[PDB]
């Protein structure tokens, strides 16, 4: 290895930028560097962003399972980009649709709960009846105390 | 405690007067001696301290520490004795005892009953593990690593002398066991805001805080082995050991003066987590793992609730281990591939079995799989912190999350899916290396039957 | 897209690998045999009525939009094979791939169970070492000045030689290992 | 159209050493040259040895100390007779029949 | 007609919808020659070093160790502090910590206000 | 489960697969028969050939590799190379 | 009671034993799984006895046997506890996976790690017979975690394959946010009410319980897979289908209904939860069945199958019926595991293919499975007098019958008509019909092996809900009077969905074609909530992660503030002090000039 291999600042002169396309192993129009608002990147060339997924899977990489080619220009998300992470391969649907419907089908789903709760279901019967003041005492009360009778007649 | 200081002075002439070819031999197994002699420490009292003279004690904070410091070193020879094969015998002989120095200062450390006894013994703890990081590492920045770790110390450190020696001159005393009797309340002002903040600043770089932690993956990486294992094991634990025993003579003005150090270590251990989701080098992933844990040490000892102290020891102990584990593992990977790359070799458990089995229990200790200690120390924390508020569970669960996240992006970035196809030299593990790992992992295991030995001077 | 041994997919190549997708996902929504047989031989007429058209911005607009019209029904998850990428048992038995420099490092205790197969090893890896010579010095000769312009190699033009970089590709792991 | 004549030599040429390399992947007859190296145990072995252990265990060790085995009372129905005072439980009351 | 696939960042355009897939023109097909050019003398000297059979160690891939020292240490010769760096280091630095320091304080204030009048229901508690 | 195959079971089938094709007279063809020039077969007619072949064997031949299967000798071949046959 | 404890702690020493078999093992062991599966079935025996001790008195105990640790007040011990739940789970558990070890010797007979395979499925039965006897939250805990970290070993089991490591650390990371719920709700406990023990929980009974039924019902959330946090479940059919069949069917997944089944006196007089749990489970159940009606993997359809089978469970609790609920999973145990091991015998036959579009024509090429699949479909769509009727019918008449809410009631009513519907169009396209799989026939079913545990299977689906149904006690009062719509509502729903799913694939079978709809593939692509989330979430938490922590922060800004700014500091300072002419004549005057500044501006004189 040398210092001449490794990135460096962005470039400034068609020079500077046709040395480090030829250094990174790529065409001098299909370069194109991160844009130099400070944030680091250097001449480091800007890949388009898309996961290893949208590779083809019937070539023969070099590095089959990351789909990767020995000495290719490697992304700067490459290990976010990897098939264990985040994909990007198109839908079959519209990525808004997608979006509107279920955020729609959830909105509903938990208005109309909301309404269910509102007006719930029940049986035509009065409440339940339990013997010795609605069972006083196995319910935790204190026997030197005395409750309130309640007192169930027949019907 | 003068039992353990000579015979650890005497593994000096014991290195000093081998053979050329014995000095591994007998310098491991007189460490592995010393090292079961230290269990004698345990006889610890429920009311009082083992107090041994004027200058030393040992309670039963220090008591681990010290049992895992004496028992860390023979796994550092163990481990630091393939790279230096072609070595010079003289370099050789100076490397094993710039380590037997670095464990007499450390056991000196922890026992130390006088403050500005255990404040020089723990800057004198610099000196070996600068040379050591500066001299056998094997990357062109040890130099600045060795830079940026040093002045971060002393920068966090000479403050905290002169606020010691004001203690001193103050109080009267700086004896640790007249100062639990002695201790006065300290009031609100600015002048005892600054005491706070020199008293605190050199344990928080040393632990360290979140902001002051730029040294750590930078030491812990250009670091050999045995220096790694030295720096993530014990010491990061000196700041834990300075913030207990210092606390005490700062109340009460410490309970809002813990606010920012408590944001700081809360928020810390989220970002240093997701860092470590986007790691491409595992020496420098262990080391933001470390600085994670250590935040939530800090946490737990600046809320000073007992659950805290016993969850922060448990903690402390238990990272140490792992955390030692683990860039034992790396390192054997680096010797394998010659390279700190996390994606480059991969899919080694086709070709490499029973290190990826220790691979999975590294990895499963470090997310804090029950009953092992880590989870007890990370529980009690846990416990401890929502009863100081709530929403730090949320934060907690978070942390935790992300935790069971790196490490198993760890373990199967390294050790599953397809091998790499160019790489043909993956030797088969050494009876060396296999050995270091299950002397790693067996103490760890053993001591969820026992659990009540690391659990600090309040359980 | 990414070839091996092309730099561009050619009109006629585009045209057959639609109709193999269209067929597929056709066959995925008519799961029924007659039925997939009678919407395949719909979908052949379809593909038969412009076979025979000369203009080439013509043939372009009907390709994109047969590739639209595909697009719009193609379906949700078509059938995949077990083997095939995005299968079920896709990479499945790789991690029993081991690779045979692994070989190398086997203890003699355990070589001496295997006489025979460690022979012919041996003299497979002869046979690799006395050729790598003559094949590179095939290949350094047949390379154009300015380097390969594909990917493919060259077969060995006369006798005794083997073709050159041939070893990974012949001892490559079983299928069922 | 199909392969040219050098792809379909060298396709020859890699399939002979293909085939001739899975040929040689076969085993011998001699090998592997393997190195010179009650019908009840399980029901005694698996069951009754840890039954007399634990059985020890908990009857010597566990019961010992106190609340170790908290065990639910005993259900108590009407007519009943106790183990240990010998009482005989009073029946219930007369049933008010409506089937 | 149908409606038309709109791509997303996380859902690409295909490349069966692409419109300049279908370009003819030698300008492209000279670009695709000279890419496919570059690859296959890449791929030349990977084989080359990858079938020696006198070999035993790592083919070293000068395209991981640049993404790695760019990824590592390029960032700060590369930083140039203005409106942008300091916009987005002043939000996401001392943002959250704001943020949950006031929460905290004032979850903190609640609970020990609540505790000194004795209207917060403590009574089992006794570990803390 | 699985059981193996060989040269003469592949051939066998493959030409029973294609004897079976409407378009193809059964007298005429043979193992190295081709199929634009041989046959009179169209570029369509080869690829519902392979897809015919892939659904009888159960495996997904790529595109790039279909495109070049134009006798029944390089699709024995190709299978037998695919499935590493005569082990 | 010197019989009970005995054979209770030596059934879990005699399930704890093989695990020391394998590991201080020198040579190949000779058949290890007959050892296991040996094991297995004398400790269904062992494990048999007690739970006849308690049908007969109703013996319920608490074995606190080792102290382990006394932190202060807190006493944690390794405490058992025998119980209903206890007694009547284990031998369903044990009785499963020794049917599916059976089946795994069968299956994964050709696999070269057999041996780790049944050493990884005896670890999970251990953890989960830990979780389901636990007495604290520490050890209900530990088996939580154990048999989280079994399903990650298990799922990603073909490790050189990328999607079984996608779903074992999707799985790991929804079981980690119910990890979350778990940890939030053993710390509301211990500060609250000083224990962590359940018998004290239940003595202290709170009344302000919102917050840990909250946790409670986020942790079973997570473990039962309820919407929300549902696709790890159908994610998790990478691994092979003994793993499924036992954990993601019949033991793992019911883990989380489980832990709000023993909490059921705190959740018993809360309103609140009752309703968040009842929507909870209805929005599930009628989600995930509307999923499964257009699913074409059989193992996504029975995995589908289950989480609506979740839904219900959750249902059932949330109408304050938790018994029924553990009646409903002792029921779904059984026939849930022989569909998969029948799906699986399928699955073997036709050469590794899941797809139902490659089947057809195996209802006379394979009687045996044919029998037992279309018997576990009846019992699952709820046929009169099979064991799904125990507990299925009696869930629908007290959901009918009760103060409820009104939608998740119409919900839950639906989703049982879609489970009707998907499970006769699993019916008519994996047997009815022509065949549609590869030219070369393989069709064997004839092992003793697989034969063997289907027909114990079978038995089980036969009459286990009719035994255990009748020998349990009545722990509440049975709902039995009730109008004549009401109480037919479940056979009519079930018999709707059969005959509109019939009229279904009758239109299939036609020559007509039609362009999809949104609501296909709405069904079809499981809602849009994977696609969405799984590209989404980790893309948010990746890019903060590296633009923000990893290189705006402590790559740049932490480095900016105090170090690399200092450093410029000193070196400017030091490059203004050291730049000196060398001159003595500047030298000079700048002494003349200190002088006069010390004396008259400092007054140094005074
Ligand atoms: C790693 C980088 C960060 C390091 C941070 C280190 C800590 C930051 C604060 C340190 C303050 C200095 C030590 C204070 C010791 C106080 C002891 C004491 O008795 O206090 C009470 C005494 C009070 O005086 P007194 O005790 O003599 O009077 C008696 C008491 N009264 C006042 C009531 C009559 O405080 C002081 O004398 C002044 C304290 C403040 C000093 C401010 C100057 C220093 C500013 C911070 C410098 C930090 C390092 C900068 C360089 C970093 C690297 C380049
Ligand atoms: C392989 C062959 C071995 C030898 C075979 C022949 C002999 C076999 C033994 C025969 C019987 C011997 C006597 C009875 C046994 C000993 C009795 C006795 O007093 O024991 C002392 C005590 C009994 O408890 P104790 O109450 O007396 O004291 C506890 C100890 N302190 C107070 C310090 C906490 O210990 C044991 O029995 C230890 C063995 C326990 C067995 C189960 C271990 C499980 C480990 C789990 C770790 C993680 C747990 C996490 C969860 C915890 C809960 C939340
Ligand atoms: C950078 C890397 C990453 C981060 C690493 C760590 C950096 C931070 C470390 C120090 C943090 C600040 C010091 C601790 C402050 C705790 C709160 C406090 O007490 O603030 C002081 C004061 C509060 O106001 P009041 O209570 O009225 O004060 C009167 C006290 N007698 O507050 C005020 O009045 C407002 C502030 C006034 C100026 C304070 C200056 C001194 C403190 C900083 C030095
Ligand atoms: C009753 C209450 C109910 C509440 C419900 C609502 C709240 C929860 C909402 C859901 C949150 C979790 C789900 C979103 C993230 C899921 C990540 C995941 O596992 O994705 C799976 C994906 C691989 O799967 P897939 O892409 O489907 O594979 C198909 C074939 N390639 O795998 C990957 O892409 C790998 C990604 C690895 C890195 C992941 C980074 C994101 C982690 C987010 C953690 C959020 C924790 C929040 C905790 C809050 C606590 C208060
Ligand atoms: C249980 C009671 C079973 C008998 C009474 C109900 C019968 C029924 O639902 O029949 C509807 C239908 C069969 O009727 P149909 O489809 O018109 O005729 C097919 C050609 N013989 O479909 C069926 O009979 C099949 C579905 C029956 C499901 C019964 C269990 C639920
Ligand atoms: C939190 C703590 C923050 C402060 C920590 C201490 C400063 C930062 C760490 C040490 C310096 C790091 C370093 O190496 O800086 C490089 C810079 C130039 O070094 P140079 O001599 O050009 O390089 C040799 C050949 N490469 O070196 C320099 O420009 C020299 C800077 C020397 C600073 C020494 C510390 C002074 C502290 C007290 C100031 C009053």
């Amino acid at each position: 290895i040398t210092k001449d291999m490794l990135p460096g600042p962005y470039p400034k002169t068609p020079e500077e930028r046709a040395a480090a396309a030829k250094k990174y192993n790529m065409r001098v129009e299909d370069y194109e560097p991160y844009p130099d608002d400070g944030m680091g990147y250097g001449d480091y060339p800007k890949l388009p962003d898309r996961s290893q997924q949208e590779r083809d899977p019937w070539y023969d990489w070099d590095h089959p399972d990351l789909r990767l080619n020995w000495g290719e220009p490697m992304h700067w998300d490459l290990d976010m980009y990897i098939r264990n992470r985040v994909d990007t391969s198109p839908t079959p649907v519209n990525w808004n649709l997608m979006c509107k419907h279920l955020f729609g089908f959830v909105a509903f789903m938990l208005f109309m709960f909301w309404v269910g709760e509102t007006y719930p279901t029940y049986q035509p019967v009065g409440p339940k009846q339990y013997p010795y003041n609605n069972l006083y005492l196995e319910r935790g009360g204190d026997p030197n105390k005395e409750p309130e009778p309640v007192v169930h007649y027949e019907i | 405690m003068l039992k353990y200081i000579i015979p650890t002075m005497m593994l000096m002439p014991l290195t000093w007067l081998s053979k050329n070819s014995m000095i591994w031999i007998n310098t491991t197994l007189h460490s592995l001696l010393i090292s079961l002699t230290s269990l004698l420490l345990l006889n610890q009292f429920g009311d009082n301290s083992l107090n041994f003279s004027l200058t030393f004690f040992s309670d039963s904070l220090s008591t681990p520490l010290l049992i895992l410091t004496m028992w860390l070193l023979p796994l550092m020879l163990m481990a630091s004795q393939h790279h230096l094969s072609k070595e010079n015998l003289a370099r050789k002989k100076l490397f094993i005892s710039m380590l037997i120095l670095l464990q007499l200062f450390l056991i000196m450390t922890f026992t130390a009953t006088e403050l500005i006894f255990f404040y020089i013994m723990f800057e004198a703890t610099l000196v070996p593990t600068l040379i050591i990081i500066t001299r056998w590492g094997n990357q062109t920045e040890r130099l600045n690593a060795g830079l940026y770790f040093l002045f971060y110390t002393l920068a966090g450190s000479l403050p905290l002398l002169v606020a010691l020696i004001y203690i001193q001159n103050t109080m009267g005393s700086l004896n640790f066991l007249i100062l639990q009797y002695w201790v006065q309340p300290m009031p609100n002002s600015w002048s005892n805001t600054f005491m706070w903040l020199a008293c605190m600043m050199a344990f928080m770089v040393k632990m360290p805080l979140y902001g002051l932690h730029l040294w750590l993956p930078k030491a812990h990486v250009e670091a050999p082995i045995a220096g790694s294992m030295v720096l993530a094991a014990i010491l990061l634990k000196l700041g834990g050991y300075g913030m207990m025993r210092i606390t005490l003579l700062l109340n009460p003005i410490t309970d809002f003066m813990a606010y920012p150090f408590i944001m700081l270590s809360l928020w810390g251990m989220i970002m240093t987590s997701s860092i470590c989701l986007r790691q491409t080098d595992l020496k420098s992933l262990i080391a933001y793992s470390s600085v994670s844990h250590m935040a939530l040490v800090i946490v737990a000892i600046l809320i000073q609730t007992p659950w805290s102290y016993m969850g922060a020891t448990a903690l402390m102990i238990a990272h140490g281990l792992t955390s030692s584990m683990l860039f034992c593992l790396a390192n054997s990977n680096y010797e394998r591939v010659h390279s700190r790359t996390m994606i480059l070799a991969r899919g080694l458990q086709t070709l490499l079995p029973l290190m990826a089995a220790w691979w999975l229990l590294a990895s499963l200790t470090n997310l804090a799989l029950p009953p092992s200690i880590n989870l007890i120390g990370e529980l009690f924390v846990v416990m401890s912190t929502f009863s100081w508020s709530n929403i730090t569970i949320i934060l907690m669960g978070l942390n935790m999350v992300i935790t069971a996240l790196y490490s198993l992006y760890m373990l199967i970035t390294t050790q599953r899916g397809k091998h790499t196809h160019h790489i043909n030299n993956i030797l088969p593990s050494f009876t060396r290396e296999n050995a270091l790992m299950s002397l790693h992992m067996l103490p760890l295991l053993l001591l969820s039957l026992n659990p009540k030995i690391i659990l600090g001077p309040l359980y | 897209a990414f070839l091996p041994s092309a730099a561009y997919l050619t009109h006629q190549q585009k045209v057959l690998q639609l109709y193999k997708r269209a067929l597929r996902h056709l066959e995925s929504r008519c799961v029924h045999r007659d039925k997939y047989r009678y919407f395949a031989c719909l979908l052949r007429a379809r593909f038969d009525e412009h076979k025979n058209e000369k203009d080439m911005v013509k043939a372009t607009q009907l390709l994109r939009e047969a590739e639209k019209e595909f697009w719009h029904g193609q379906h949700p998850q078509p059938y995949i094979f077990p083997e095939s990428p995005g299968g079920t048992s896709y990479e499945r038995y790789e991690c029993y791939k081991v690779p045979e420099w692994c070989l190398d490092d086997w203890h003699p205790s355990e070589k001496a169970m295997y006489p025979d197969y460690f022979a012919k090893r041996e003299q497979w890896k002869k046979l690799r070492r006395e050729s790598w010579e003559r094949e590179v010095k095939q290949l350094q000769e047949e390379t154009p000045v300015g380097g390969p312009r594909t990917e493919a190699l060259p077969p060995a033009r006369k006798q005794g030689d083997l073709p050159p970089l041939w070893w990974h590709i012949v001892t490559r792991p079983r299928e069922r290992p | 159209s199909g392969y040219t004549p050098d792809e379909k030599l060298r396709l020859q040429q890699l399939r002979e050493l293909r085939r001739r390399w899975l040929k040689d992947q076969e085993l011998s007859p001699r090998e592997p040259v393997l190195p010179p190296r009650r019908h009840s145990i399980f029901a005694f072995t698996h069951v009754l040895i840890p039954v007399w252990i634990i059985h020890y265990y908990l009857k010597y060790h566990v019961t010992t100390k106190p609340y170790t085995i908290v065990e639910k009372k005993p259900r108590i129905f009407p007519g009943d007779t106790i183990l240990e005072t010998g009482e005989v439980i009073p029946p219930m009351k007369e049933f008010p029949d409506q089937h | 007609s149908f409606p038309k696939y709109e791509p997303s960042r996380l859902a690409s355009l295909p490349t069966t919808l692409d419109p300049a897939e279908y370009d003819i023109s030698s300008e492209t097909r000279k670009a695709q020659a000279e890419r496919l050019a570059i690859r296959s003398r890449l791929k030349r000297e990977y084989q080359l070093q990858y079938n020696d059979p006198s070999r035993r160690g790592v083919v070293e891939d000068p395209a991981l160790i640049r993404w790695t020292c760019a990824r590592s240490a390029n960032v700060y010769p590369n930083f140039r502090p203005n409106t942008k760096t300091s916009l987005l280091g002043a939000l996401f630095g001392i943002g959250p910590l704001i943020f949950w320091y006031y929460v905290f304080k004032t979850d903190r204030d609640r609970k020990e206000k609540l505790i000194q009048e004795g209207k917060l229901d403590r009574t089992f508690n006794i570990s803390y | 489960d699985a059981p193996p195959l060989t040269l003469e079971g592949i051939k066998d089938r493959v030409l029973y697969v294609l004897k079976l094709y409407d378009k193809i007279d059964p007298e005429k063809l043979s193992v190295n028969s081709h199929f634009m020039k041989d046959l009179g077969l169209d570029s369509l007619d080869q690829v519902e050939i392979i897809m015919a072949m892939e659904d009888e064997f159960g495996f997904e031949i790529p595109d790039i590799d279909a495109e070049k299967l134009m006798c029944p000798q390089e699709i024995v071949d190709y299978i037998a190379d695919k499935k590493d046959v005569y082990e | 009671m010197n019989l009970f404890s005995s054979l209770t702690l030596v059934t879990l020493i005699l399930l704890t034993m093989p695990i020391a078999a394998i590991n201080f093992n020198t040579h190949k062991f000779t058949n290890y799984p007959l050892y296991v599966k040996t094991t297995i079935s004398c400790a269904f025996i062992t494990s048999m006895i007690p739970t006849m001790m308690f049908i007969h008195t109703g013996q319920e105990m608490i074995i606190s046997n080792w102290h382990w640790l006394t932190i202060q007040t807190l006493k944690l011990s390794l405490s058992f506890k025998m119980d209903f739940f206890s007694m009547m789970f284990v031998p369903v558990a044990l009785f499963v996976t020794w049917s599916i070890m059976e089946f795994s010797m069968w299956y994964m007979h050709s696999d070269p790690n057999i041996n780790q395979f049944f050493k990884y499925l005896l670890l999970f039965l251990i953890t989960m017979l830990i979780l389901v006897t636990a007495n604290n939250l520490f050890q209900l805990f530990i088996g939580w975690e154990g048999v989280g970290i079994m399903s990650f070993l298990l799922i990603g089991w073909w490790y050189g394959r990328t999607d079984a490591n996608t779903a074992a650390l999707q799985a790991i990371l929804y079981n980690r946010i119910g990890d979350i719920g778990f940890i939030l709700a053993m710390a509301w406990f211990l500060i609250n009410l000083n224990t962590w023990d359940l018998q004290q929980i239940f003595m202290l009974n709170p009344n302000d319980s919102n917050l840990p039924l909250m946790g409670l019902i986020l942790a079973a959330t997570g473990k039962s897979a309820q919407f929300g946090l549902h696709p790890w479940l159908p994610s998790a059919m990478e691994g092979p289908t003994p793993v499924s069949a036992l954990l993601h069917s019949s033991t793992m997944v019911v883990a989380g209904i489980f832990l709000l089944i023993r909490f059921y006196p705190l959740t018993e007089n809360n309103k609140f939860g009752q309703s968040i749990m009842l929507c909870l489970g209805a929005m599930t159940t009628l989600f995930t069945a509307m999923c499964a009606l257009t699913q074409n993997d059989i193992k996504k359809i029975i995995a589908f199958s289950t989480s609506s089978q979740l839904g219900l469970m959750m249902v059932t609790i949330g109408i304050n019926q938790p018994h029924l609920a553990f009646l409903h999973i002792c029921t779904h145990a059984f026939f849930k595991a022989m569909l998969f091991m029948c799906s699986g015998s399928i699955i073997h036959s036709l050469n590794d293919e899941q797809d139902i579009r490659k089947m057809g024509g195996l209802f006379k090429a394979m009687p045996f499975t044919t029998t037992a699949l279309i018997i576990g479909s009846l019992a699952l769509t709820g046929m009169p007098f099979l064991t799904g009727f125990y507990s299925k019918d009696l869930i629908i008449e007290s959901a009918n019958t009760s103060y409820t809410n009104a939608w998740a009631l119409l919900m839950t009513l639906v989703a049982t008509s879609f489970t009707a519907i998907y499970s006769t169009r699993i019916i008519f396209f994996a047997l009815l019909g022509q065949p549609r799989f590869p030219t070369l026939i393989n069709i064997n079913e004839n092992n003793p092996f697989l034969i063997n545990s289907i027909k114990r299977l079978l038995i089980g689906s036969l009459f286990a809900g009719f035994i255990i149904s009748n020998n349990i006690p009545p722990m509440t009062i049975p709902q039995m009077t009730m109008p004549h719509y009401l109480k037919m509502t479940a056979l009519t729903v079930t018999i709707l969905g059969f005959i509109l799913a019939l009229e279904i694939s009758n239109t299939t079978h036609y020559l007509k074609f039609n362009y999809p709809s949104n609501t296909f593939k709405f069904s079809n692509l499981l809602g849009y909530y994977p696609t969405i989330m799984h590209r989404l979430t980790p893309y948010m938490n990746l890019t903060m992660s590296q633009k923000s922590a990893s290189s705006l922060l402590d790559l740049i800004w932490l480095e900016t503030i105090l170090p690399k700014t200092i450093s410029l500091a000193q070196m400017k300072m030091s490059t203004t002090i050291t730049s000196q002419k060398g001159l003595i004549k500047l030298y000079f005057l700048s002494f003349l000039i200190t002088i006069l500044i010390s004396t008259t501006l400092l007054n140094f004189h005074e």
